[PDB]
């Protein structure tokens, strides 16, 4: 983990560097399937949510 | 010919007679039509009485 094989005109050897982490670093908001399905039945109003669909009348 | 665009003719007329609320209503939209009431329009086949009446623009 952060050690890469550099290869290329640029270095005169092929290397084994590695890397030091970001920062800042890049982070991804992903949504996790698992933690939100051990909470409780959480309701989705289907009553703004269908007004959307239709942004004024579609 | 001229099967498929009367039929989509007559289901944006009844969509836009059914949903008079909503401004745009196209051959996509999500809302009500009844598919008796096309079937009846395209039932209208037997027109015996009008090709293009001369003299007049549409009469």
């Amino acid at each position: 983990a952060g050690e890469c094989l550099v290869v290329g005109d640029s270095t005169p050897i092929p290397s084994i560097v590695k890397l030091e982490l970001p920062n800042p670093e890049p982070r991804s908001q992903s949504i996790k399937f698992h933690k939100k399905w051990s909470e409780s039945w959480r309701t989705p109003s289907f009553e703004e949510v269908i007004m959307r669909w239709r942004k004024e009348n579609g | 010919h001229n099967q498929v665009s009367q039929f989509k003719r007559a289901v944006v007329l009844n969509k836009e007679k059914y949903n008079p609320e909503f401004k745009k209503i196209t051959y996509d939209s999500p809302v009500y039509f009844n598919i008796n009431e096309v079937f009846n329009y395209i039932y209208n086949l037997n027109e015996e009485v009008i090709n293009k009446i001369e003299g007049e623009p549409s009469l």
